[PDB]
């Protein structure tokens, strides 16, 4: 039934202080100041968290090896697999559509 | 009519209901006709009419949404494509539809 | 042909707060039904809020100070025709002439004989030139 | 009629080497006791080639037309085959379903379809399959 | 048990609102019996349409 306030010198209850209660080998209760939790990251087209990549603070993936962030697919750690597949099936239908419009024109302007 | 024929293969001949059916029956080289509802995605039906020109698969592009497609099929769900395997006692496929 | 001319809506004040036809549609998208944008495509989507915005206003204010100016030149030139017709004394054009001159006098500082009966007939009751 | 066989070209779209470019050997549509879905062997580039300029001379030329393929099981949910061909006769006998269980048949198969890619390449023929797809 | 936001609330903002909530109930009450104040919508109505308002004046 012990009460316990701050340890910074910030005394009004914003986001940036937070505060859990925990109690120290002392035999007491004690507050002790929350960061703030860190954020997945999310895939660059539809927005999903992305899968197979820690989530850590900004800074934080500084101090952590290349497979901790990527995935070892094509856009891997930037865009999730339904979007890569998107992408490469899109690409090679609009290439498929430009060749088959480039022989339409060739016959076209082939009568003259 | 069209729907009539449909209703007739459904109820005799051998169908697929679905994209995933559809492309496997594609590639299987067992589809005689797909009908194409106009309410599917263009990627998807892109790529159905890519694996019908590499499978020389006859496409008849439906006047109706999956869900009319699907009620003239003779199911209470949306269908967006349906293969025809085998007409079964319909004559849509000596039609030309 | 004359009679066109008391069709001009610039010539016409309506109550303030008229009631217009009954449009419903979405205020807003709803908030779980939203396309994910980039944070530059955010910005970009701010940024052009904010012109359209500004665009939106000047058009108003542009609009409202034209239509003062046009309502001016619309009633000189036809205050001038309708004197001149008067001037000219034509006998079968001085009834339309009377009702343009009582419908948008206070803008300013025989149905046999005629064809093609004026707009909204069956809501303007023709208050001088009755038949 | 049936497209997905020997010596169709196809793009891998999903796994690591999503995007590539790969040749069918070996189509199986019943599947194996090992893979029991319709897949398929296939032979593609993992590293495409770089283009050489009259700049480039010598060893750099050597350098720059290597490529590294790979053998792989796929299936065919995760093909997108093409309406192109290429012709697999140098290698159709390396690719099987036993060089899968075994790595030291992995290494040579791997071996002869770098061999005849790089003769294939470096003859002219198949420029559209010796290039990166841009997606 | 009563909650710590209620008591702040309580011993805060309670005194303030409960006199916000009697201004407006004396005026809601004195402006009932007056005559002029109408919404929007309902001078809109009243004005009517421009062929309501057209007719009117036929
Ligand atoms: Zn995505």
């Amino acid at each position: 039934a012990q009460r316990v306030t701050f340890r910074r010198r910030n005394p009004y209850n914003t986001r940036s202080n937070k505060i859990k209660v925990v109690k120290t080998p002392g035999g007491i209760l004690r507050a002790q100041h929350v960061k703030k939790l860190a954020t997945r990251p999310k895939c660059g087209d539809c927005g999903s968290a992305l899968q197979g990549i820690s989530t850590l603070r900004p800074r934080q993936y500084a101090t952590v090896s290349k497979t901790h962030k990527t995935v070892s697919r094509a856009y891997g750690g930037s865009r999730c697999a339904n979007c890569v597949k998107e992408r490469i099936i899109r690409a090679f239908l609009i290439e498929e559509q430009k060749i088959v419009k480039k022989v339409v024109k060739e016959q076209t302007e082939a009568a003259k | 009519s069209i729907n009539q024929k449909l209703a007739l293969v459904i109820k005799s001949g051998k169908y697929t209901l679905g994209y995933k059916s559809t492309v496997k029956s594609l590639r299987q080289g067992k589809s005689k006709l797909i009908i194409i509802a106009a309410n599917t995605p263009v990627l998807r039906k892109s790529e159905l009419e890519y694996y019908a020109m590499l499978s020389k698969t006859k496409v008849y592009y439906f006047q109706g949404g999956n869900n009319e497609l699907g009620t003239a099929v003779g199911k209470l769900f949306r269908v967006g494509v349906v293969s025809i395997l085998e007409a079964g006692d319909s004559d849509i496929l000596t039609t030309l539809a | 042909v004359l009679n066109m001319l008391l069709s001009l809506d610039v010539l016409h004040d309506y109550d303030p707060n008229t009631k217009l036809k009954g449009n419903v549609s979405a205020p807003k998208l709803k908030k779980k039904d939203r396309v994910h944008l980039s944070k530059k495509q955010r910005k970009a989507r701010k940024e052009m809020q904010q012109i359209e915005e500004e665009m939106r206003n000047a058009e108003q204010a542009v609009s409202a100070e034209e239509r003062e100016r046009n309502q001016s030149e619309i009633l000189k030139i036809v205050f001038t025709i309708y004197l001149n017709i008067l001037k000219n004394n034509a006998k079968t054009l001085i009834g339309s002439v009377l009702e343009g001159l009582t419908k948008f006098g206070n803008m300013a500082n025989y149905r046999s004989l005629r064809l093609a009966d004026p707009l909204n007939n069956e809501i303007i009751k023709p208050s001088v030139n009755v038949s | 009629a049936k497209f997905l066989k020997a010596g169709k070209v196809a793009v891998v779209v999903r796994g690591r080497y999503a995007g590539k470019k790969v040749v069918i050997v070996k189509p199986h549509d019943e599947g194996s006791k090992s893979h029991p879905f319709g897949h398929a062997l296939v032979a593609g580039i993992e590293r495409y080639p770089l283009k050489v300029t009259k700049k480039h001379g010598a060893k750099k030329v050597a350098k720059r037309t290597k490529i590294k393929p790979f053998i792989k099981v796929v299936n065919y949910n995760h093909l997108l085959p093409t309406r192109y061909t290429l012709d697999v006769e140098a290698f159709k006998s390396v690719v099987s379903t036993e060089t899968f269980e075994q790595p030291s048949q992995r290494e040579e198969a791997k071996k002869v379809v770098k061999k005849a890619f790089e003769e294939r390449h470096q003859a002219g023929k198949n420029q559209w399959f010796f290039s990166k797809l841009r997606f | 048990k009563v909650s710590k936001s209620t008591k702040k609330f309580q011993s805060k903002h309670l005194k303030h609102t409960l006199d916000q909530r009697r201004k407006e109930k004396i005026q809601k009450k004195r402006i009932q019996g007056r005559r002029g104040n109408k919404t929007d919508q309902e001078k809109a109505d009243a004005a009517g349409t421009r062929e309501q308002q057209q007719l009117k004046k036929s």
